[PDB]
């Protein structure tokens, strides 16, 4: 129920330097 | 870190370790529940909407190790 | 390796998987990988066997295990992709057990 | 991992290291679905093609190790 959210980065409202690639290439 | 005993061992019924590694997953039930902090923490499991919609063609996956 | 390594890649479509080995594609597994043009490189190697594969959700921000990296046939090498365990369909597997 | 990078601390916390412990030698990866459940590629634990048939007693887990 808290599954995949990661503490030193979703949860601080943060981002790593390659997410951003995953989310350019979906289309949801 | 955090170092781990095992209880159970689960293999897929049908694995083909013979043919082709066909259903290549098994499952570690841990001896003793692991506490959650800043560097463990658990993962999703989809559900047929994220998979339905996620798994796709020129969809980037990200892969971690020390192969 | 020195430290945790990280690589994301393309999720690659049935036929140019099948293409790509002379072995049996089933219905549990998926390529992933940058083609020989799309110039990117990268991918799993040994002793990263059973490593996971992840996708991070628009819908909420939360990430899934996508698969579970599974075989290959060596390693960078154009024209190959890498085979994964397709997680969603063992589920019902995976359900059972651990409620039980 | 074949052309990646090094991580970010934090960055993958479902990471699991399957281990011997006898002596020592890594193995695997793997995943935290849970806080008693492991997920892994069945090839990891048994693939008879090699030699390769671990029990609960031949392994140990690393929990939460980012190098």
């Amino acid at each position: 129920a808290d599954c995949g959210l990661r503490p030193l980065f979703e949860k601080k409202s943060l981002e790593d330097k390659t997410e951003r690639e995953l989310l350019e290439s979906y289309i949801d | 870190e955090k170092i781990s005993m095992l209880e159970k061992i689960y293999i897929h019924p049908r694995y083909n370790w013979r043919e082709n590694l066909d259903r290549d997953i098994a499952l570690m039930k841990l001896k003793k529940p692991v506490a959650f902090s800043d560097y463990i923490h658990p993962v999703c499991l989809p559900d047929r909407e994220t998979a339905a919609s996620l798994l796709q063609a020129g969809y980037k996956g990200r892969v971690t190790g020390w192969g | 390796p020195s430290v945790l390594q990280v690589v994301n890649l393309p999720i690659v479509e049935r036929p140019v998987c099948k293409d790509s080995t002379r072995i049996r594609i089933t219905d549990n597994m998926f390529c992933a990988g940058y083609k020989p043009d799309e110039g990117k490189r990268g991918d799993a190697c040994e002793g990263d066997s059973g490593g996971p594969f992840v996708m991070k959700s628009p819908f909420n921000n939360r990430w899934y295990q996508m698969g579970i990296v599974s075989w290959g046939e060596g390693c960078d090498r154009d024209g190959k992709y890498g085979f994964y365990t397709h997680v969603f369909r063992l589920k019902k597997w995976i359900q059972k057990v651990i409620d039980q | 991992i074949v052309e990646g990078s090094d991580a970010e601390i934090g960055m993958s916390p479902w990471q699991v290291m399957l281990f011997r412990k006898s002596p020592q030698e890594l193995l695997c990866g793997a995943s935290l679905i849970s806080d008693r459940w492991v997920l892994t590629a069945a090839h990891c634990l048994l693939y008879p093609p090699w030699d390769k048939n671990f029990t609960e007693n031949d392994l140990l887990v690393r929990i939460g190790k980012h190098s």
